[PDB]
């Protein structure tokens, strides 16, 4: 073309996509913000689900969350655009200087990159917990706990990041010409290792983990565990009351159950807790856990393959300001976080659609166990506990909501 | 997976 450039065109394409996706999500955010402002009256369908006092408490909470979501989101989108345009990343790469040498430079660049990321986002994080979560009486955290936890998490992150990054960069630089297969198999091992280690060693460092005390709930759970042939080791009661009044539950293994102390206490009755367990046990029995891993490793193989195909192109490096050298870590950032952006956005939308279908299947499994009436009462009680707005814009919930709306889940259980 |  005697009218358009090459490297400057692909850089513009990245930013043009990043802004259209942002404007799409902002249009969606505006569409749902209107729902919070318009629907001031309790609907006749969700009339028995929520009362006028709880509905208005939920209306203002989701409204304050929406306002923050915009400005915190806008700052991020502006920062990203400004760092790229100003040429922050290549200049930050230069200041982290002065195969082992490139890996060391990549390691210090990463240490500096994550340090700025953590510090710039910390005031926004501090606002959410101490202004939004505190105004609507959810937060139970002190400024000291928040600060001590932020450092705790940042330290633990770097101690996992640096050795994994150094070994991954080593495999790409040393290995070849089919380096992407060993690099994909390395991430495959690192994924399964960190999954088993996390809940047993990493997770108890930030939150107090204690096994469920013996009682009517503990005995009935073992009866249910033996019934579904679930290899239960122990049930855990996570001290989530030290952070916030929010209630939830999860499960892990290679097996142990994880339930919030806010859900057990106020919370949900023992009959409702067992129904919530029956739903979570559904993801194990229906193989939702195994299916999600198969998708994640299929995605990384496709990504590493296209990376190996595009790493050789010097045009993508020159686009973002890298002319003198083509660094490996920089190649991973440009291709995985910018070139793959359209694919990553489509895949995320497809996985959100799948997550909703996986939740309906786990709810259907809870009904198949007979605890349908108990789960119906639990879902409503947990919605009041977390001040969840029952009304939602269809276009917003279809794109963002990993869990289907309360009214949709309740109607499937009633049937 | 989760509940909420
Ligand atoms: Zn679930």
């Amino acid at each position: 073309l005697w009218e358009m450039p090459a490297e400057k065109r692909i850089f513009g394409a990245v930013l043009l996509f990043s802004w259209t996706v942002y404007l799409w999500e902002t249009f969606l955010a505006q569409r749902q913000r209107r729902i919070y402002k318009t629907t001031t009256h309790v609907p006749p369908e969700l009339g028995q689900i929520m009362d006028s006092e709880t509905f208005e408490k939920s209306r203002l909470y989701q409204l304050d969350k929406s306002t923050f979501s915009f400005w915190s989101g806008l700052y991020s989108e502006t920062e990203g655009t400004l760092i790229l345009l100003f040429g922050g990343i290549p200049y930050l790469w230069r200041l982290s200087g002065r195969p082992e040498y490139e890996i060391t430079q990549s390691l210090v660049f990463l240490l500096l990159a994550t340090l700025f990321s953590a510090l710039a986002g910390l005031p926004w994080s501090l606002y959410n917990t101490f202004v939004i979560e505190e105004k609507h009486g959810f937060n139970q955290q002190t400024l000291g706990f928040f600060m001590k936890d932020a450092i705790k998490k940042f330290v633990v992150t770097q101690c996992i990041l640096l050795p994994v990054s150094s070994l991954l960069l080593y495999i790409i630089k040393i290995g070849g010409d089919y380096f992407f297969i060993y690099a994909w198999l390395f991430t495959l091992v690192v994924s399964l290792v960190l999954v088993t280690i996390y809940a047993d060693y990493i997770a108890p460092l930030f939150d107090k983990f204690t096994p469920l005390p013996e009682g009517k709930l503990k005995e009935e759970i073992e009866v249910m565990a033996k019934s579904i042939d679930f290899p239960l080791t122990k049930v855990y009661v996570v001290e989530g009351s030290k952070r916030s009044s929010h209630s939830n539950a999860y499960f892990y293994g290679f097996k142990r159950i994880v339930l919030f102390d806010t859900l057990l206490e106020q919370g949900c009755k023992n009959e409702e807790v067992l129904a919530v367990l029956g739903h979570a046990l559904g993801h194990w029995k229906l193989g939702h856990t195994v299916k999600n891993i198969i998708i994640s490793q299929m995605n990384s193989f496709l990504c590493f393959f296209l990376f190996a195909v595009l790493i050789g192109r010097k045009e993508l490096f020159a686009a973002f300001g890298f002319y003198d050298s083509q660094p490996t870590l920089i190649g991973l950032l440009i291709i995985f976080q910018f070139i793959f952006s359209p694919y990553n956005e489509v895949l995320s939308f497809c996985l959100t659609v799948l997550s909703r279908r996986f939740e309906f299947q786990a709810d259907a499994f809870a009904k198949k166990l007979g605890k349908a009436k108990d789960l119906y009462s639990a879902l409503i009680k947990l919605n009041k506990d977390n001040l969840g707005f029952p009304v939602s814009d269809w276009l917003f919930s279809m794109w963002h909501y990993s869990h289907p709306p309360l009214l949709e889940r309740l109607q499937a259980l009633k049937t | 997976c989760s509940i909420m």
